RNA sequence: UUGAGAGAUACAAUUUGGGAAGAAAUUCCCAGAGUGUGUUUCUUUUGCGUUUAACCUGAACAGUCUCAUCGUGGGCAUCUUGCGAUUC
């Protein structure tokens, strides 16, 4: 879906580039970034087998 | 049903049908789901038969609950007028449960088709 | 005299071992491990083996 | 296996006869029943040696 | 935790003080147990209600 | 059928009471627990007081494998034999109730098969040739 | 009156009394996550059953390195109504936050109960087998555990150690010879697993073979090198 | 009294590491190994002989009628003295 808008995209070696992209989220910043990930995670499970 | 889980084929079924056949000449055989699920609370079940084309077929799906956590073995044979008939009984039954007797003559074959069983899990 | 120098080039060719409670093993190199599939086991080719070369059809 | 076994079965109604056979009916072990092709007669065995014999006194 | 219970132990779920006596003694177990404030035990009469 | 209830019923004391009791109870474990070095001459230099940095008892117990850093029962009374004595104890009150259980279980499998020659069919007096007596009930549909 | 005792990992701890016991301070007071036993000494302290899990089969059977640490972080797979990874947030405390993954509903509506109680604790519905499912909410994890039952049990990690692993971080693996082989020594299958594992960068360092809790069992302890 | 391989254990000679105690030698404690013998275990190769064996099953207990269960009476204590089990 990223190849339809008119732009190249590639992977398969950006797995290491994504762990500098998660270590960054800690630079970006870090305890409350896991809250909002909490209710992410609070949320996108109990939707999906719940209720 | 595709809530069926390890459902037997066609060749297998045919040895624990028999094995059930010959443990209710031995009245080594608990029957019925209402009692199946005594056995398991006793822990003198040897293993779990149920039927698969049981309609509602959530009737019998606390027993896969059930032996899951006391370690027992369990299988669906296809259909429920088929075990009805290899019981001994003429009315029907859609879960079987083999008790433990360690003097039994047909211990032996129990624990070839246990193992069977077990390599579906 | 000549077989018990062998003998003690088991104790060169082991990898394994036991201290008492314990056992202590050694990773194997890599290239010797990724340059060359691991070796066949016996207890599946013997049952071909002896299968074929068995007596009750009369070969040889 | 067990005496006195014969059950007889109408067609296409599936209701298997109530008179007959009684129990004072001598079957004994059923082993071997032939039905005649033309006379609407019926040959039913035993182990006991004795072909016992009916008719079925509709045909 | 309730439909893991068989059907038989789904009559004697109140009268557990009744029952265990009558089993540590030998004795005769209570019938209807909990189950008898129905509508329909009590729609039946007799040893009805047991059955 | 009300004999096969009290010993049914006092069987199920047993093994629940088999369950809390093993629930307490700590087993000291046995098993394989090998470690891989990635040198043979880092292998044949090998010693459990190096590798685990322990003393002479700490090697053996596996339950607290303590540092020597990390070092840097008499509170209870008489530690060396009454306290041990009483840590026993626990195992043989739950070794009595799994002999218990095991033994009452058999009083029942020797009742309910007794309680099964009662109720219809017909049934076959085989005696092994051990001498154990079981019974065959015929290949028959009850009805 | 109970003598405790710290074990050498950091926030396990030992009873002892008239009876020893393995034991475990909590979070959140006045709950039994799956109807255990506690003791409070003040300070509550909650029981390991080494027969129900097998990562407290783990720390008794003799273990020298395991990775789970209070300030860490740690993912979990197969987390199966929860019975084990509320001694992992119970041991990783308020500063660690603990992932824990499964895929089966029945079991994992306990998980979503637990979460309600435990602030470590997060659940991941999603499938273990495609980590990219639920890339967005786990980032950079110390350590994870195994205990999923699928054979392709060092694929399964393998796809988790190079998404989530904390570089020159540890590994706990979980290997049945039921699943796998069920024919053949559970010895020849741990010879087995070890030699995949290095085949994905991980170098195992010990491995322990539950004797008198499963049969057949072990623990495998491991280091994921040289890969984010 | 085949070939080899591995494991356990008993014994003696002998060594590793760790801890304290002694100026060193030395001392004790704890953990661990290999070697020589005795023993024992399982797996494997080969030689000779053998080609079926074991279990199950079909109308497989019963006219000297069989079995079950509850009781009664007697024996066996110079002892089947009798388990909620089956002493005859």
């Amino acid at each position: 879906x990223x190849x339809x808008x008119x732009x190249x995209x590639x992977x398969x070696x950006x797995x290491x580039x994504x762990x500098x992209x998660x270590x960054x989220x800690x630079x970006x910043x870090d305890n409350d970034l896991s809250k909002m990930s909490l209710g992410l995670a609070h949320s996108i499970g109990r939707h999906k087998l719940k209720f | 049903n595709p809530k069926a889980f390890p459902l037997a084929d066609a060749a297998l079924t045919q040895q624990i049908l028999d094995v059930v056949q010959q443990a209710a000449n031995l009245r080594q055989l608990k029957k019925g789901a209402n009692e199946a699920t005594k056995t398991l609370n006793r822990g003198i079940s040897e293993f779990i038969i149920m039927a698969a084309d049981c309609e509602p077929i959530e009737i019998l799906l606390h027993l896969p609950l059930l032996c899951e956590d006391k370690n027992v073995p369990y299988v669906f044979v296809p259909s429920r007028v088929a075990l009805g008939r290899a019981c001994g009984v003429s009315r029907p039954v859609i879960a079987a449960s083999i008790t433990t007797n360690d003097a039994s003559a047909i211990k032996t074959q129990i624990y070839a088709v246990k193992d069977k069983i077990e390599t579906l899990l | 005299i000549k077989t018990k120098k062998r003998k003690t080039l088991k104790n060169l060719r082991k990898d394994s071992v036991k201290r008492g409670k314990f056992r202590v093993q050694l990773l194997s190199t890599t290239q010797d491990s990724k340059t060359l599939p691991p070796k066949k086991e016996s207890s599946i080719i013997r049952s071909k083996d002896r299968w074929l070369n068995r007596k009750a059809l009369n070969k040889g | 296996a067990v005496k006195d076994a014969l059950r007889l079965v109408h067609l296409p109604s599936c209701s298997v006869f109530s008179n007959w056979p009684t129990s004072g009916t001598p079957l004994g072990k059923v082993t071997s029943v032939a039905f005649s092709p033309s006379g609407g007669l019926l040959a039913v065995g035993n182990e006991q040696g004795k072909v016992r014999l009916w008719k079925l006194n509709h045909y | 935790s309730l439909a893991k219970s068989p059907a038989s132990t789904i009559q004697i779920l109140g009268a557990e003080k009744a029952l265990f006596r009558a089993l540590k003694t030998k004795h005769d177990t209570p019938k209807y147990g909990l189950l008898y404030h129905a509508s329909l035990v009590g729609q039946a009469t007799g040893k009805n209600k047991g059955k | 059928t009300q004999d096969s209830n009290y010993v049914r019923t006092l069987r199920q004391i047993e093994l629940k009471k088999l369950e809390k009791g093993a629930k307490q109870l700590m087993f000291k474990s046995s098993g394989n627990h090998t470690i891989f070095v990635d040198s043979r001459e880092k292998m044949n230099e090998f010693t459990p007081e190096k590798f685990f940095n322990t003393t002479s008892e700490m090697v053996n117990r596996s339950e607290n494998r303590l540092t020597k850093d990390q070092l840097a029962n008499a509170s209870s009374i008489m530690p060396k034999e009454s306290l041990d004595k009483k840590k026993l104890k626990k195992f043989k009150q739950v070794k009595q109730h799994l002999q218990r259980e095991t033994q009452l279980k058999q009083v029942q499998q020797r009742m309910d098969a007794q309680r099964e020659l009662l109720k219809k069919g017909s049934k076959k007096k085989i005696v092994d040739s051990s001498g154990k007596i079981s019974f065959k009930w015929k290949k028959q549909r009850k009805r | 009156k109970v003598v405790i005792e710290p074990h050498r990992h950091a926030g396990v701890y030992i009873a002892r009394g008239k009876e020893d016991l393995l034991v475990t301070k909590n979070m959140a007071p006045g709950e039994s996550v799956y109807g255990e036993k506690r003791i409070s000494v003040k300070v509550e302290y909650r029981v390991w059953n080494p027969f129900r899990s097998k990562l407290a089969a783990g720390i008794m059977g003799g273990l020298d390195e395991l990775f789970i640490a209070p300030g860490k972080k740690v993912l979990y797979l197969g987390a199966a109504s929860g019975t084990s990874v509320s001694h992992v947030s119970d041991v990783v405390g308020p500063e660690g936050v603990v992932y824990a993954v499964e895929f089966s509903h029945r079991p994992g509506r306990e998980l979503i109960s637990m979460a309600k109680k435990r602030p470590n604790i997060i659940p991941i519905i999603e499938d273990a087998r495609h980590p990219q499912k639920y890339r967005m909410l786990i980032g950079m994890v110390d350590c994870v555990f195994a205990d999923v039952a699928q054979p392709d049990q060092a694929r399964i990690i393998a796809l988790n150690s190079h998404m989530f692993l904390k570089d020159q971080g540890g590994v706990v693996i979980s290997i049945k010879a039921n699943c796998i082989d069920s024919t053949v020594d559970a010895e020849t299958v741990f010879a087995r697993e070890v030699q995949k594992l290095r085949e994905e960068r991980i170098k195992p360092l010990e491995q322990l073979t539950l004797e008198p809790y499963e049969r057949d069992h072990c623990i495998v302890v491991g280091r994921y090198m040289r890969s984010g």
